[PDB]
């Protein structure tokens, strides 16, 4: 498994989008060696305009590699008309530099179809219920899902949610999972599935509830 | 996305002065990105004219300068080319151009499909339009082939379609050819099934802007 | 001024064959980690269509068979397989000194089998008939290789310094050819003969063709 | 950028104890082609012979080659712990890569299944969605079929997503297949089934769901 | 057998410009650290002069400017500074299995300015008028580009289907290329009439050309 | 220096036999070396036939095998090419070549001229040679053209040379063109100082093999 420094960039999360109007992109990179030099990395905009200040962070790893990240804010505005930006790479040790685009993205666009399922009860989990969501016929492929119950959101780390994966049709679809326990559902049993998505009409968002015991 | 369309082109006399203008549309001119002029002169190479970036920072190529200037109208997301003391070594194509940034240089992305400035002491005159008759028994492929003679016109360029566009498989218009008269002529040629020459009807729509001519000419059978 | 030099001036090459095209810059155009040349892609009756940008970065949209590499002064383009499509003249351009400067182009061809071409003539319009002067076309349609050669021959006297000829640029489908012949007559030149006759001889044709009309009919 | 990696799975629990015909396949990726080919030969521990594998070649779109090699396995070879070694050798590496498999280790637990479908609305009449959470399960490796009328649909008729961990310890994954309505009209029963190891008996659970309960 | 394709099929370049062909080989050459692929220059009525032997070793006496490299079944020959003697076809050859296989060729031209042609004129020598027929000969000497057109006139009445046309290769010193046009006639239609007129056209030419005589004179 | 000079070529009737012969100067063949026969048909690419090695060891193009035979001879220091059942794609320049070694493989470091081997039931026809002679419609300026034609003959080639090879700076040797006689015609021209018409004597030497036709025509002014 011999380590290849690679570069990544993301496009901004619908939800920091069009919710928090604040919308991001990151560089990654990764495969760095820690006892080696530090990369230099940079922003370019395809109109010429100046960057924001991004924000650098380093993580040692497990596997014994080190990870560069560089979030760049971007206007909303920008980002949607169809701006690109770019991220560059370089380190003395590598040959040639690293360079990666991202964009708005284009193509046709159709809202996300919601459904919810909450787990019939299995011997041995008393207190414990899974709740699940089935987000599907979407596109493009991004895509953002957040929790609520009790009309506050969950945080992020209580809920798992699969990659946008192509249906037979033209669409994509989505999995997320949320394990919840009887003290919530007891206080409330009402769960809020909800997703945001550019072709939602309007306010980019489509959401359900569920409950645990109907 | 983003769309250039350049005018003001045609005739000019020489010594004469010339006013181009690039209409943009789907972004505005002001917002970002340079903008730029490119010339073509007949059967050379590509010449960078001027640039404007968004700020209003202009540049110009030192072989023109001094008789040139760019400018812009935000209200109309239009940018301008103007050049006095013509020579016919200007005579050329003008495109312009939206340049996208990268790490301090710029590269032209998006063109204008180019407007042709013709300069010369001759005068405006539109074209005479010709039917070219389909034969019986044109061909063996069971194929015919009809076309429209424009003749004698200037300067260039005249524009032909079939049929209001509806037609353009099997179509050939041929390169202009300057006669002795100083004149330029052409044909375009298209290559129909011989079993339609009775029920479908054949036009070619000739437009010669310069003379602000448009000729719709029906081609016939005989 | 940065001048750039371009090799081939021209080529010829069959569908699937891999085209090199080669740039020289008078100086380097390198500049913190990149180097600032351009290519260009220009169709007939086109506008230049951008390909590449910083030497090897390929333009959005663009088929991936298209290729840049190089640096300092020294530049490549690569087109790994070539397709009929990509009949076009190529320019490289410089983006790191002002004024910008491009080459002088590459013209790359198609090398395709031989055709023969179909001929066509056509006798002048009655309404053009009435203006004074007589047009008689004769069309080359879907040859290949663009070399031919188109005789004139009123009541089989040849004729000369009377006609002219255009072609088109190669097809961009089947990367043929096509020619047309004009012969210009006076009216009166024109109602004085009967036979009208085009001779169009070609590589992919075993005998010289003539197509004729008698004036009348 | 390009990296030479390689990749060797474990047998798949559906051809291990259904099939009873196991099989591992060495992954490799990111060659060039006109570079020459690639030497892929196996190996075993316990230094028995390994039977003659499948190899496969195949040009990618991002103008690279990628080689495969699949080796069968005995049953009772793969289950009692034997490791099977694959080694990739290019005269232009020139280190030679290398990739080992063996059974799982460690606390096994069963699989939990449920299955789910979409209600009817206007636009999804003459088709349903299906779907099916596996849970609570480990070791991480599982196979899922979808049967109607007793009969297993063909695989690529369904989506499977690959196993993460859940909050506890186990493993999870989603299975999603579109219905017609000929299907559960001819019978409205649909089972989606998982096989797993720790599943008692036969390596298996199943959960049937109905477009119309 | 192994099969070789070679691109471009032909190209044009200038003096002092790089050159690249490539070669294709439908299995790897390659065998124990060397690659077996053998480069050729074909000039004009010569052989075959050996260049390069596996991929990229120099044969003795040959010009540094060439230069060979490659593996398996992709192969490069460069020509770095290409200068006028290098006007010739070449040719890739695999000496890795039996039986030994050559490619299809690659034809380099060299690009040089425009220059116009010398016409000159020939009558039918008295010899060969005794055998019954007249040959009529015009030459167009050193000129570029290759395409030219000829005419001939007999008392002003153009010909056609009775003349021959040969051209040179290009010149390895400058580049140029020579034409020669042959009218055939019999003894009694030669003698018959009384001017014999050769008119050239081309580009280097702001006028058409015409280099004619009286019989007799 | 090694060289390589081939003969046996000329016209040959279809379903002839055919014998070439490549003597060799500067080096025995015995000695070492691989010693092959190559050819190259008309407007296609070059075809490697036979070889045969220091040792007498032979191989063969299985293309053209089974109607071939390659040998040498030793105290001619000669090797051989033997064809039968000669056929019209057989009709090529063949070549004769000296292989060098490398590590289990031969490339071509040495050739011979080639000689042509022309197929066809036809003829043989030796050329009338004709004077093309300087006028003053032959000179421009300072420089006049001279030439012979060579007319009428078959199969090729023929050779031309100017006062017996003194004379090569300006020569201009068309390609031969076939005739619709069926028979092949070409001209051999050289531009020189009009002062020399006077003074300096020109001869074309015309050589055709084929027929054993060898002609010294002076060519003379007016
Ligand atoms: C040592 O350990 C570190 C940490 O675990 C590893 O770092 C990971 O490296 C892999 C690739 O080597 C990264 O995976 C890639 O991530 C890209 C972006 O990932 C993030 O993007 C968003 C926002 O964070 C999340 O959705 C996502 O989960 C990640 O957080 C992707 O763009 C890549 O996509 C791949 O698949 C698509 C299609 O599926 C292809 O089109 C792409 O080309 C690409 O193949 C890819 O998934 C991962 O993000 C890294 N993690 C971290 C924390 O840095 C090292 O790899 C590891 N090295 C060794 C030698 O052990
Ligand atoms: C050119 O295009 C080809 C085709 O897409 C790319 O080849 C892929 O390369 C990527 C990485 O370079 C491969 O991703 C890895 O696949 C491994 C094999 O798992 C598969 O096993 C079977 C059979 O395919 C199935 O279960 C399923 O299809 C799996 O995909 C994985 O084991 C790897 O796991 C990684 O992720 C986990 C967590 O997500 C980590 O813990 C691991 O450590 C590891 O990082 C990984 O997913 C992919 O399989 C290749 N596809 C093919 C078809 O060969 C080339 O990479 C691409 N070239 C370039 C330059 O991008």
């Amino acid at each position: 498994n011999p380590r290849c420094v690679s570069a990544y960039l993301s496009r901004p999360s619908p939800f920091d989008l069009f919710i928090r109007k604040s919308p991001t992109i990151t560089c990654l990179v990764v495969d760095l060696a820690p006892s080696k030099g530090t990369v230099n990395l940079t922003w370019s905009r395809a109109s010429g305009k100046p960057v924001n200040h991004s924000t650098r962070k380093e993580e040692k790893q497990r596997n014994g590699t080190l990870t560069v990240t560089s979030t760049l804010p971007v206007g909303t505005r920008d980002w949607i008309e169809g701006e690109t930006y770019q991220c560059r790479v370089t380190h003395p040790h590598l040959p040639r530099a690293l360079m990666r685009s991202t964009t708005k993205t284009s193509g046709p666009r159709a809202a996300p179809e919601v459904y919810a399922f909450a787990t019939p009860e299995w011997p041995g989990s008393r207190d414990k219920r899974t709740l699940a969501c089935l987000i599907q016929n979407f596109m493009p492929e991004d895509i953002s899902v957040q929790w609520l119950h009790n009309e506050v959101q969950l945080p992020d780390a209580r809920h798992s949610t699969t990659q946008p994966r192509k249906t037979k049709g033209s669409g994509f679809f989505v999995f997320s999972r949320l394990e919840v326990t009887r003290a919530e559902w007891e206080q409330k049993d009402e769960f809020i599935c909800r997703a945001v998505h550019e072709a939602a009409s309007p306010s980019q968002t489509v959401q359900r509830a569920v409950s645990v015991n109907p | 996305e983003v769309q250039l369309v350049e005018s003001g082109g045609g005739l000019v006399q020489p010594g004469g002065s010339l006013r181009l203008s690039c209409a943009v549309s789907g972004y505005s001119i002001t917002s970002g990105y340079s903008w730029n002029w490119i010339r073509q002169a007949p059967g050379k190479g590509l010449e960078w004219v001027a640039s404007i970036t968004y700020d209003g920072s202009t540049n110009y190529n030192p072989s023109v300068k001094g008789r040139i200037t760019i400018s812009r109208d935000d209200s109309k997301n239009t940018f301008y080319l103007q050049m006095n003391s013509l020579r016919a070594e200007d005579t050329a194509v003008y495109y312009c151009a939206r340049g996208s940034h990268y790490f301090g240089h710029w590269h032209f992305a998006v063109w204008g499909q180019g407007t042709l400035v013709t300069v010369s002491s001759a005068s405006t005159k539109g074209p005479s339009v010709f039917p070219l008759a389909p034969s019986s028994k044109s061909t063996s492929g069971g194929t015919a082939a009809l076309g429209c003679l424009v003749k004698d016109y200037f300067p260039e360029p005249v524009t032909v379609s079939w049929n209001s566009g509806a037609l353009t498989s099997g179509v050939h218009t041929f390169p202009a050819v300057l006669q002795s008269s100083g004149l330029y002529s052409l044909s375009s040629v298209v290559t129909v099934p011989s079993s339609s020459l009775g029920t479908q009807t054949y036009i070619c729509n000739v437009n010669h802007k310069p003379s602000n001519t448009k000729v719709d000419k029906k081609v016939e059978p005989k | 001024d940065i001048q750039l030099t371009q090799s081939p001036s021209s080529l010829s090459a069959s569908v699937g064959d891999r085209v090199t095209i080669t740039c020289r810059a008078s100086q380097s155009v390198d500049y913190d980690g990149d180097s600032y040349m351009n290519w260009y892609q220009q169709k007939p009756g086109k506008a230049p269509k951008l390909l590449i940008y910083a030497a090897s970065y390929l333009e959005s949209g663009v088929p991936s068979r298209f290729s840049g590499s190089g640096s300092g002064t020294d530049f490549t383009l690569t087109i790994s397989s070539l397709q009929p499509e990509d009949f076009a003249t190529y320019y490289c351009q410089q983006s790191h000194e002002d004024p910008y400067t491009f080459g002088q182009g590459t013209k790359v061809e198609i090398k395709r089998t031989v055709a023969a071409p179909s001929v066509f003539i056509f006798p002048p319009s009655d309404e053009q008939l009435k203006s004074g002067t007589a047009s008689v076309v004769c069309l080359l349609n879907n040859f290949y290789p663009r070399e031919a050669k188109v005789q004139w021959k009123v009541d089989n006297a040849l004729q000369s310094g009377n006609s002219q000829e255009s072609v088109t640029e190669q097809d961009s489908k089947d990367s043929t050819y096509s020619l047309s012949s004009t012969l210009t007559l006076s009216k009166a030149d024109y109602e004085k003969h009967k036979v009208y006759a085009c001779e169009v001889t070609h590589q992919g044709l075993s005998s010289p063709v003539t197509k004729s009309f008698n004036r009348g009919e």
